[PDB]
């Protein structure tokens, strides 16, 4: 599979391109056409891979998801735009993680630190996931924009955060696909309990830092599995993604940490 | 960090290098736009979805890939969307 290897390098090389030129007044709009094609590429090239099955349940997948979305982004107004973004971001967080979880229950590795690093990506990304819905619900007004507090809760969140990350280590040597679903309802809720206290004027900010926390997410599930397409992108992202959240937080003249919490 | 562990390990952390370089020297004004379509470049996902759908035995294993690749798609479909919709506010109407 010399062929799919041309295809995810190439691809590599258009999102690169791609990126670099969304980052300049006078090459940003052709930038993402080019990442355009790297996605073409990277999808077309994925259907050759050996030993590839469930085609129906893929096509219906394929279709259902493009275009529910598409069809969303397209009819919003413009204002809404910052949401948008942070749902989408979501959704991939979910995607590295049901990744991650698949492989799992198929406890489809006897290298240890591979298990490890598809674990870390389930976590990162099943918080990027609910962290973002919850980024969503404050800017749709769903849920209130301001920062919810509750007595005691940098505790409950450490304390939750501990707990999931222990559950995590827990599957190298034990799996019960029972700890596996504890492992994911923890990640996610921890994602949850996280966003409650940034405000709504804040959230721009919270947006980057998912987006460079799914990028992450995708970087460690692609290496994990085998996968150089996602190994290249996810730390791309991830880390432009990083730096993107430094310079947007100095731009509203506020630290991160400060938009972390406000408040506990 | 595999096939194998050291240059791996190398593919990492010149992507990241690059990564963050590639991105200091953005204008604010293109904060966001970059923040969308670095969005979209990351739902690749959907190729690791896709595999871990194609290679799905239990049917457990069916419905959570399945979710996995609809999750993928949004991902890049809305992630384009957007962007494209964000780049167009800087053009002016003919
Ligand atoms: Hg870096």
């Amino acid at each position: 599979m010399d062929l799919i290897q041309a295809a995810y390098f190439v691809v590599a090389i258009l999102f690169i391109v791609g990126l670099k030129r969304m980052a300049h007044p006078t090459t940003a709009k052709s930038g993402i056409v080019w990442a355009g094609w790297g996605m073409v590429l990277a999808v077309l090239a994925t259907f050759f891979w050996p030993g590839m099955g469930n085609f129906a349940l893929i096509l219906l997948a394929l279709l259902l998801g493009s275009v529910v979305a598409w069809w969303a982004a397209v009819r919003v107004a413009m204002t809404d735009m910052p949401q948008m973004v942070a749902i989408y971001n979501g959704m991939g967080g979910g995607a590295a993680a049901t990744i991650a979880a698949v492989e799992l229950l198929k406890g489809a590795f006897e290298n240890t630190g591979l298990m490890a690093l598809a674990i870390l990506g389930g976590l990162i990304g099943s918080v990027a996931f609910t962290g973002s819905l919850i980024a969503f619900a404050k800017l749709q007004g769903i849920m209130k924009s301001r920062p919810i507090l509750f007595p005691g809760q940098k505790a409950v969140n450490a304390l939750v955060l501990a707990l999931t990350v222990v559950i995590g280590l827990s599957l190298l040597w034990n799996d019960a696909t029972a700890s596996i679903v504890l492992f994911f309802l923890l990640a996610l809720l921890f994602g949850v309990l996280m966003t409650l206290p940034i405000g709504g004027g804040d959230m721009p900010v919270a947006i980057s830092f998912y987006n460079a926390f799914t990028g992450m997410a995708v970087g460690f599930e692609g290496f994990a599995v085998g996968n150089p397409a996602l190994m290249v992108a996810g730390t791309l992202v991830g880390a432009a993604g990083t730096l993107l959240t430094v310079l947007m937080a100095r731009a509203m003249n506020r630290s991160v940490w400060i938009s972390v919490l406000v408040g506990g | 960090m595999e096939f194998g562990f050291w240059s791996a390990l190398y593919i990492f952390v010149l992507t990241c290098f690059l990564g963050y370089e590639l991105i200091t020297r953005v204008p604010v004004i293109l904060h966001t736009p970059l923040m969308s379509g670095s969005n979209f470049i990351h739902g690749v996902v959907v190729v690791g979805a896709m595999v871990v759908l194609g290679h799905a035995e239990t049917g457990l294993e069916k419905l959570i890939g399945f979710l996995g690749v609809i999750l993928g798609a949004a991902n890049a479909a809305g992630g384009y969307a957007v962007t494209v919709r964000m780049l167009e506010m800087f053009e002016r109407k003919p």
